[PDB]
């Protein structure tokens, strides 16, 4: 019935919209974001680890008969 | 099974994180035996204005 | 995710929410010195009904 | 730029 | 020490986890990708290999929004005795006034 | 394998300055109709 | 029909409140409609 | 000079939050 | 007789499909940070190597 009006908000940062940042701790949203490890036997257990793929398996025995027939016709 | 459950959670409150576990909000049946919450606070944020 | 790492992230944590205090202190100075700062927090209400 | 994958672009994202 | 066996080193454990689920996914956006590409695909599955990627590319909006309503719903159940079970109320110790007050009970019946 | 008592010292810190609730001196004009209205609101 | 020509705010505690449907807290707060007593006071004549 | 009160249609003082994702 | 030539009450219109923002007090919303990404992640380093 007898509404007023706000007049103005001066706003510290942090407390605005758009004032979120990556680099800002995720004390809840338990999704997390993990670092990948870059180590080289971790490296060949995820290459073995990993399941396949059709076309990369084709592509695969592709190149290696294609690499196989360069080395036998590059010896004589 | 107390034993580690009740040390990693020992751990979690002594870091001072929080919040739900990661690896089982993560799934698709915690949104279907949970649809009695999320009907209501889909509502409160979508009216607030907040979605 | 050892422990050089798993202490580097509560620093990185904790000197967050210190700035969020300043911040937090700041709009409460603020407001005591009759100006209408926002807070971490919305603002409440508004002149309807409640006031 | 070529019209096999001009097609495909805006249908892999309508934007 | 020697004596002792080796442990499985559980922080190396979780990240090959995590890393192996990225890999898979990648692996299964460049497969959807390619199902749709080629134009020797069957329309029963160039379609609804376009949605499967529709649906791939969608995931961290998904998570996202899967976030903000959980945290949302974890602020509901924030009741300042669970955090804070060393809250001070009120106390107050018996003062003279309350024997007088008593005594006057007593009198005026 | 972590050195929990510094992990502790820091996370009570962490603690101290969580943003878990409003203080007293930020909690604005307390309009008391408006919590005995949302008390019977039977929401959460 | 008439377009929305005003603003228009209810509080959040009233966020239950929907049109064409009664919730528990109306017949809790106000029963003489919803016992069969009187035939003059009806939920239709309440909702009306 | 008109002035509109907080009961005009489109200026109201309850202002659209916007989520963090947007 | 056709309807809407049948007599009807006097009454103000129906207010049903109107928008109703509400009044939330202040501690209601929790606090957020960390914006989400919602770009996918880039693994090209990884398949790469």
């Amino acid at each position: 019935v007898d509404s007023k009006l706000l007049p103005k908000n001066i706003e510290p940062p942090l407390t605005s919209q758009y004032s979120t940042r990556h680099d800002a701790p995720r004390g809840l949203f338990p999704f997390e974001s993990y670092k990948p490890s870059v180590q080289l036997p971790d490296m060949a257990k995820l290459k073995k680890m990993m399941n396949t793929s059709d076309s990369e398996s084709t592509l695969y025995k592709y190149l290696k008969e294609s690499k196989r027939k360069y080395d036998e016709i590059t010896h004589p | 099974n107390e034993c580690i459950a009740s040390t990693s959670n020992a751990l979690k409150v002594l870091s001072g994180d929080e919040g739900y576990n990661e690896d089982m909000v993560r799934r698709a049946n915690f949104y279907k035996e949970n649809e009695a919450m999320l009907r209501e606070n889909i509502e409160v944020i979508l009216s607030n204005g907040r979605m | 995710f050892s422990n050089k790492e798993y202490i580097s992230r509560l620093w990185h944590t904790l000197k967050y929410y210190q700035d969020l205090k300043n911040t937090r202190m700041k709009s409460i100075t603020s407001t005591s010195q009759k100006i209408p700062s926002a807070s971490i927090w919305g603002n409440g209400y508004s002149g309807y009904g409640n006031g | 730029l070529s019209t096999n994958l001009i097609s495909k672009i805006s249908l892999l994202r309508p934007s | 020490p020697g004596v002792l066996p080796v442990g499985i080193d559980t922080h190396t454990a979780t990240d090959i986890y995590q890393t192996l689920i990225a890999l898979n996914l990648d692996t299964t956006v460049n497969d959807c990708l390619d199902k749709l590409l080629n134009d020797e695909c069957t329309e029963s599955t160039r379609e609804n290999a376009l949605y499967d990627y529709y649906a791939l590319q969608l995931l961290p909006l998904q998570k996202a929004v899967r976030g903000h309503v959980l945290q949302f719903e974890w602020h509901q159940n924030s009741l300042l005795t669970n955090t804070h079970p060393n809250f001070l109320s009120k106390i107050r110790n018996i003062n003279v006034q309350d024997a007088l007050l008593t005594n006057q009970l007593y009198k005026n019946h | 394998g972590y050195d929990i008592n510094y992990i502790s010292k820091i996370g009570e810190k962490i603690d101290s300055n969580k943003p878990i609730f409003l203080f007293a001196p930020e909690l604005g004009a307390i309009n008391l109709h408006a919590l005995s209205m949302s008390l019977q609101s039977k929401n959460l | 029909e008439i377009p929305q020509a005003h603003e228009i705010v209810i509080p959040s505690y009233s966020k239950w409140f929907n049109l064409e449907k009664i919730h528990s807290i109306e017949v809790q707060s106000l029963p003489e409609f919803f016992t069969n007593r009187i035939p003059s006071k009806t939920p239709e004549v309440y909702m009306r | 000079k008109r002035v509109p009160n907080p009961n005009f249609l489109g200026n109201c003082n309850i202002k659209d939050f916007k989520p963090p994702y947007i």
